[PDB]
């Protein structure tokens, strides 16, 4: 549930989703997974 | 004026070409019916050329006219762009001579750049 | 041959359809006109840049002596701004102390 | 010397384009005393041009008297006391702006602080 | 008016079209069919011929009707004069167009300080023109002069010069408060809506892109000509989606050169 | 406000009393920050010394309000490269940029994020000069990318990229600057003009050898120059047929 | 300091400059251009598109696509400009069939960059794109044909057209022919695939010529004969006839209505009542008529002309109703009568003759 | 059409009379001369721009065994570059009619044995060789070669 959506303006229709992750052993950084998401209600 | 001779000569301009194309399709078929095997009637063929020469009269009357419109009107612009009438003549050799004073100063510098 | 001279000939065939004695002609005149006067002007700029670099390649004092020169120039105009600066200050603090 | 001299070349050519323009834009604007008066700024700048063209002749001709390595052959691929003047005169210039740096800050403090004061007042 | 002359010198070329159309038609003829390879093919191609002279003639006739129907209505050397200058006029104009597209300068240096009263004259000829525009000028603060150009029922612009430069401005709406207690100008201030900020910062992109070195009238009075396509905000959609609001915004970007809307983030 | 009916945050703005202290604190937050800006545009004045940067800060300020433009030009070339200009608007705690093609940034009170900001500039400023060039001299400018999504991942911002072709087609010079690991610039020549080009037998034709198959990488130290923009067109002028 | 997160910037960026190229890939691969794929081009901060084989064309010769196909060597697509959504096809060229007083007389590669923006709405690799590319390759074809003949017509050429005319432009998209005795004047011959037909455009380029081409009289017959026959040589034919008559007619006053007819058919109307036919022809002659006349029925007389009384005497001068055939002169007689002399004000002859 | 139609009926009824262009000729040539006056007055070359166009990683040369200067030509490449390892050749076999079909990889399973490494390599390589879209070039199959081994040396480490 925590993700950010950044919509391309120069071509909509493409996403960069990325998903933030504890990692479990260091509580005070982060892990990103990006993913690319398209898009067609 | 040359716009009323234009709505004049329009219907003769489409009247002569609707002769100019039955009397092309008359005489290429009573060719046809000479060079092929028929029988054909001689008549009152009423030649081709002489409609095919009025048409082109028509157009030179139509682009005469409207040259004559265009260099009018494009005329009078440029006269509305540049009341005694001395001081007219005034103004006017004021404008031609400034023309020339322009057209003069271009020609001997670029003259006096090189030759 | 000699560049100079086919500016110059350049130059005066810009102007050869206003000296002498519609639209469209005049554009595709000046088009042509502009372009080969453009192309010939950046030719002669190559040119002075390609004897530069064979310069700066075989004779570098030239170079450092364009240097000395242009720092010289700098340093008599830094003078002469902070000198004009410094009479407006001398005048402004002689107005601020008569009020 | 001759490599101001190139300078020069490139900066006359530089000018005969920007002036060739202007004076395009004096022929725009020529409307058929200020007739006059555009007649003797389209006679003078000509004659700028023609000084500049003489001028350039002269450049390339020096120029090209004063060659015996080809270009393409100076541009490095992968595989005394003029420099002591130089650093005379770099030193010189350094303790210069850094004295026009101090002056260009009081200068801006002093505004910031009028500006301030001023704007308070009401 | 020129409306007449361009109507008159197209149907010029009408009946020019319109005769050498009718002769195409006949000298194709006169030719008589090629050979073509495929005996079917010849005689498509022969059809094909015919048919589009014919087709050719009939558009060039109901042109010139078409135009019918839309026409309305020592003393040399003035007119030879009259042509030169208009001739020499058009190819100065092209001629400046190409080359300060193209100028080779690239430094100022080779081998600011004007009267208010030509900043006054100068701005009260740009209100001259723009009868929607009404421009303020007023200084509180010296020498800087400080305009408000109202657009319309559409905006109030606080425009901050310095020395006959633009410096700042800030878009604000219509009823929006422009003054202080004091009835003097809000220099500082910003305007409560998001579209009015994102015109603040489009104008400022504006001031720092209409930038001339010398000479400041071309700055000023081109600035006044891409504010004044402003007031067709609310009213225009954007050109590249169509639509009016993008997340609750209207088009705010009016492009400079050819002054068209768009969303920002349409670029 | 009766008659001429106003809103909550009109009613709201006419009855609000700030403090002294929070006056006093806000002007002094201004004041800190804007010193702080002069002294980051006045340091990277000092040190880099490669594109150039210039500011001309307001006549008018207000007690919670500055201005400055920022220019980035290169040294002689001041007509050519005006194409990064930017306005920043220091607030009591943001700074708020305005780019001369509408991109606005707000930065944070913090001077790392100008000084990085500013060195992003820096090294786009470094290919628009480029750009701009070849539209002088006459070049033809094939492709030009002002973030470039391919190579080693630069620190600080995003790595712009040209590539201009001689305008009698043989060589071409590509350009890729980056705010860390700035100017890779390497030129491309035509075959048969390497001659340590490994030929293959598959090219039976001499026709294959004006296409430009080789590219081989410039050291811009010992280039000859006192600027990159000065560099870029000896490199320019020493690619042209030699018209001597 | 670690709060830029470089690799979500990394993958905006790489994402925002390589996606234009997916959408040209498939409006390529649906128009079945065979293309290399999307390519990291020489360095490594690029990409391009190149195609292998442009699909043939409409309607020209299979020598000349032979002749075309064998000439290309690449066409690349490469992505520019702010917003990237500009594209730059570079066609590159060997074996040009001829070239120009322009100094593009070296190594025989022409390169031809074609530019090409699409709209803001329409995406950036789109359908338009390409059919503007194929629009500019028929472009290029359909002037290569010309080309061809000019350039095999180039060393058997009847040699006083070898000293009237060079070729000042050749690009693959115009050809700009400069003729003149002193290279004064130019015509620039384009196909224009919009309205299909080439574009024949005329200027002045030069420092010895009239304040016009003078052939803009006969423009619109020029470039209807050369739609119906491109050829080169048939067009510096024209040319080479029509231009000492030509010259001479436009420097009548305008009373004097110049009406082309068909080209080499000029005809001058005096006023209104008043009417000339002038023929030019091979070898410097030029035939001229009464016009009013007919060429059939002689008693009849045309729409809007009276028949000039006596014009035959005037012209005999210079070499019933028989002004209604024709009388040939020099081109020089031509400039007699119609450059104009003090009379034996500055009229000509041939309106002191009309008037 | 329209005022043009009777002229379009006669001639469409005198089509294929072989004496047609004579009947055209006999009733418009007096006219039109009259008035206008007289008439007027071995190896595919897509697969040599392919390989002058490739990086100078690859160096591709042709076998010297196989049938030459016939329908279809085949290909021993290489690979040089310091960034990647030394790789077996790569045999490749591109047809006559080279565009609008796909050339073919001759595989080798058995030098593409005898080390985890060179495994690694051709299980990478069918699976970006099926990830391919149909009638790909062969610097499709090239870079795919290059990003397979790539991908080798990233997965072992
Ligand atoms: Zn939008």
């Amino acid at each position: 549930k925590n993700k950010l959506f950044i919509k391309l303006t120069r071509l909509p229709q493409y996403y960069i989703v990325v998903e933030m992750l504890e990692v479990p052993n260091k509580p005070t950084q982060l892990s990103y997974k990006y993913y690319f998401m398209s898009v067609n209600p | 004026d040359p716009v009323q001779r234009y709505k004049m000569l329009i219907p003769q301009l489409k009247e002569s070409l609707q002769t100019l194309m039955k009397v092309a399709a008359q005489n290429l078929i009573q060719n046809t019916n000479i060079d092929n095997g028929q029988k054909s009637s001689d008549g009152p063929i009423q030649r081709f050329d002489k409609c095919l020469e009025e048409f082109y009269a028509l157009c030179d009357q139509l682009e005469l006219c409207l040259r004559l419109a265009h260099e009018c009107l494009s005329q009078s612009c440029d006269s509305a762009k540049h009341l005694p009438y001395p001081q007219y003549l005034a103004v006017i050799k004021a404008q031609i001579s400034c023309a020339k004073d322009i057209h003069t100063a271009l020609l001997d510098c670029a003259n006096k750049v090189t030759g | 041959s000699t560049l100079v001279d086919e500016l110059e000939s350049s130059f005066e065939a810009c102007f050869a359809s206003l000296v002498s004695q519609d639209q469209e002609e005049i554009r595709t005149g000046v088009d042509q006109c502009i372009q080969k006067f453009l192309d010939i002007a950046r030719q002669t700029e190559c040119f002075f840049l390609q004897k530069r670099l064979q310069l700066s390649v075989q004779k570098p004092e030239q170079v450092i002596k364009e240097d000395v020169s242009e720092l010289r120039n700098e340093l008599q105009r830094k003078d002469a701004l902070v000198q004009k600066h410094l009479t407006k200050l001398r005048h402004w603090q002689q107005v601020l102390e008569d009020i | 010397n001759t490599a101001s001299l190139c300078r020069i070349g490139q900066e006359t050519v530089q000018d005969i384009v920007y002036r060739t323009m202007e004076i395009f834009q004096l022929l725009r604007n020529m409307q058929l005393g200020t007739y006059q008066d555009r007649l003797t700024k389209l006679q003078d700048n000509l004659r700028q041009l023609s000084v500049l063209f003489r001028k350039l002749r002269l450049v390339y001709d020096k120029c090209n008297e004063n060659d015996p390595i080809p270009v393409e052959q100076l541009i490095p691929y992968v595989e005394s006391e003029e420099r002591r003047e130089i650093a005379e005169v770099n030193k010189k210039l350094k303790q210069k702006n850094q004295q026009l740096k101090q002056i260009m800050d009081q200068l801006r403090n002093l505004i910031w602080d009028i500006n301030a004061m001023l704007a308070m007042r009401n | 008016v020129s409306v007449n002359l361009e109507a008159f010198s197209q149907a010029i070329s009408a009946i020019q079209a319109l005769r050498s159309s009718v002769s195409r038609v006949f000298d194709c003829l006169k030719d008589g069919m090629r050979n073509k390879e495929t005996l079917e093919g010849r005689e498509k191609a022969f059809i094909a011929h015919f048919q589009d002279n014919l087709h050719s003639v009939n558009r060039d006739l109901n042109e010139l009707e078409r135009l019918s129907n839309l026409v309305g209505k020592l003393y040399s050397q003035l007119l030879q004069a009259y042509k030169w200058s208009n001739k020499l006029q058009y190819h100065a104009g092209l001629a400046s167009g190409l080359l300060n597209q193209q100028s080779l300068k690239r430094s100022a240096n080779q081998m600011l300080v004007l009267p208010p009263q030509y900043v006054d004259d100068v701005i009260s000829r740009i209100d001259r023109m723009f009868p929607e525009m009404s421009i303020h000028l007023s200084r509180p603060n010296g020498t800087s002069a400080m305009l408000l150009v109202t657009l319309g029922k559409v905006l109030k612009v606080i425009v901050v010069m310095r020395s006959l430069f633009i410096d700042r401005t800030i878009v604000k709406g219509y009823n929006e408060n422009v003054y202080t207690e004091d009835g003097k100008l809000d220099i500082w201030s910003k305007s409560n809506y998001q579209v009015f900020q994102k015109v603040t910062d489009h104008a400022t992109t504006a001031l720092l892109h209409y930038q001339l070195p010398q000479m400041p009238d071309v700055v000023v009075r081109s600035f006044m000509t891409w504010l004044r396509s402003y007031i067709k905000l609310f009213q225009a959609p954007c050109q590249r989606c169509g639509k009016f609001l993008q997340d609750g915004l209207p088009p705010t970007w009016r492009d400079f050169r050819t002054l068209e809307a768009f969303h920002d983030t349409c670029r | 406000s009766g008659p001429q009916a106003f809103d909550k945050n009109e009613i709201n703005s006419l009855q609000s009393s700030e403090g002294l202290l929070e006056k006093i604190i806000k002007q002094a937050k201004h004041i800190f920050l804007r010193s702080r800006a002069a002294a980051t545009i006045d340091s990277l004045a000092s040190r880099i010394e490669d594109p150039q940067i210039q500011a001309h800060w307001s006549n008018i300020n207000d007690v919670y309000e500055s201005s400055v433009k920022v220019l980035i030009t290169s040294q002689g070339y001041e007509q050519i490269c005006k194409s990064i200009q930017l306005q920043l608007n220091i607030g009591v705690e943001q700074i708020r940029v305005v780019h001369r093609d509408g991109r606005v940034i707000t930065l944070s009170y913090q001077e790392q994020e100008l000084q990085d900001f500013l060195l992003s500039q820096m090294s786009q400023h470094q290919v628009h000069a480029v750009q701009q060039l070849a539209k002088v001299m006459g070049w033809q400018v094939l492709s030009f990318s002002n973030h470039v999504g391919l190579g080693p991942i630069e620190s600080i911002g995003n790595a712009s990229a040209i590539t201009v072709a001689s305008p009698s087609g043989d060589y071409a010079i590509s350009v890729r600057n980056g705010p860390e690991s700035g100017s890779k610039i390497m030129v491309q020549f035509p075959r048969n003009q390497c001659k340590d080009l490994p030929k293959s037998d598959v090219l039976q034709d001499n026709k294959w050898s004006h296409l430009r198959g080789p590219f081989k990488e410039v050291q811009w130290n010992k280039m000859e120059g006192r600027n990159f923009v000065y560099k870029m067109e000896l490199l320019m002028s020493a690619l042209s047929p030699c018209l001597l | 300091m670690c709060a830029f997160n470089k690799v979500l910037a990394h993958f905006v960026a790489m994402c925002d400059t390589n996606m234009p190229f997916v959408g040209l890939r498939l409006e390529l691969s649906n128009l079945e251009i065979p293309h290399q794929g999307v390519q990291v081009e020489g360095d490594g901060f690029s990409h391009a598109i190149r195609l292998l084989k442009i699909p043939p064309c409409k309607g020209i010769t299979e020598e000349t696509q032979k002749a075309l196909d064998r000439s290309l060597l690449d066409c690349t697509f490469r992505l520019q400009g702010r917003n990237n959504r500009t594209w730059v096809a570079e066609l590159v060229f060997a074996n040009c069939p001829l070239n120009g007083t322009s100094t593009r007389e070296q190594g025989p590669s022409r390169h031809v960059y074609l530019t090409y923006e699409n709209l803001l709405s329409e995406p950036v690799g789109g359908r338009k794109v390409v059919e503007m590319f194929l629009n500019d390759w028929n472009s290029i074809a359909r002037l290569y044909e010309c080309v061809l003949e000019f350039a095999r017509s180039l060393p058997d050429i009847p040699a006083h057209l070898n000293i009237f005319s060079e070729v000042r432009v050749y690009n693959y998209r115009k050809l700009i022919l400069c003729y003149g005795t002193t290279k004064g004047s130019s015509i620039s011959i384009q196909w224009n695939s919009i309205h299909q037909k080439f574009h024949i455009s005329l200027g002045t380029v030069g420092p010895n010529s009239g304040c016009s081409n003078c052939h803009n009289t006969i423009l619109h017959q020029l470039q209807e004969m050369f739609n119906k026959t491109p050829n080169v040589v048939q067009l510096l034919q024209v040319l080479f006839d029509t231009q000492a008559p030509l010259n001479a007619i436009n420097k009548l006053p305008t009373c004097f209505s110049i009406l082309p007819q068909s080209s080499t058919h000029i005809r001058l109307a005096f006023r209104n009542m008043y009417c000339i036919d002038i023929y030019c022809r091979s070898r410097g002659v030029v035939a001229i008529r009464d016009g009013a006349y007919s060429l059939f029925d002689n008693s009849k007389l045309v729409e809007g002309f009276y028949p000039a009384p006596g014009l035959k005497t005037f012209l005999n001068m210079f070499v019933s109703w028989a002004a209604s055939i024709p009388t040939i002169l020099t081109h020089s007689a031509l400039n007699i009568l119609l450059l104009p002399s003090p009379t034996p004000y500055l009229c000509s002859p041939l309106e002191r003759f009309l008037g | 059409q329209y005022l043009c139609q009777p002229l379009l009926d006669a001639v469409l009824a005198n089509i294929r009379s072989p004496v047609f262009n004579h009947s055209l000729y006999r009733t418009f040539v007096p006219a039109m001369t009259a008035i206008h006056g007289p008439p007027i007055t071995s190896i595919p070359s897509v697969l040599q721009g392919e390989v002058a166009r490739l990086d100078p990683k690859f160096l591709v040369n042709l076998d010297p065994s196989h049938c030459s200067n016939n329908g279809t030509v085949h290909l021993i490449c290489k690979l040089d570059d310091k960034d990647l390892p030394s790789v077996p050749p790569l045999e490749l076999s591109v047809p006559a009619d080279y565009p609008a079909q796909s050339p073919l990889w001759i595989d080798r399973q058995w030098q593409y044995d005898a080390n985890p490494f060179l495994q690694s390599v051709h299980r990478c390589m069918t699976s970006r060789l099926l990830q391919l879209p149909d009638k790909h070039s062969v610097t499709a199959l090239l870079n795919t070669w290059a990003q397979s081994v790539h991908q080798a040396c990233l997965s072992a480490a």
